[PDB]
């Protein structure tokens, strides 16, 4: 770990590419099914014709 | 016997091989330090330098 220690510009940079990564996941996720802003409900009668 | 004692104190503690993020301000003095690994949010101080 203190030989380590030297590198931990290129540990930062690992590390902060994969918290984008993440942080886009919950994003794509978002944009993909919170679309809507309101949770409707089915009703209870099912008389669609 | 024949003596009286002065009034004065002194403190002791111990070093111990820690990682420190040391901040030197523009006339090159050491003005405040980060103890990394005493706490979780001095980890993160660490890694965000
Ligand atoms: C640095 O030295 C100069 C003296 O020229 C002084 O004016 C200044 O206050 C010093 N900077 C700090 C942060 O103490």
């Amino acid at each position: 770990s203190n030989l380590l220690l030297q590198y931990g510009s290129f540990c930062t940079q690992l590390n902060r590419a994969l918290t984008g990564i993440a942080v886009e996941q919950d994003k794509n996720t978002q944009e993909v099914f919170a679309q809507v802003k309101q949770i409707y409900k089915t009703p209870p009668i099912k008389d669609f014709g | 016997s024949g003596w009286t004692a002065g009034a004065a104190a002194y403190y002791v503690g111990y070093l111990q091989p820690r990682t420190f993020l040391l901040k030197y301000n523009e006339n090159g003095t050491i003005t405040d330090a980060v103890d990394c690994a005493l706490d979780p949010l001095s980890e993160t101080k660490c890694t965000l330098k």
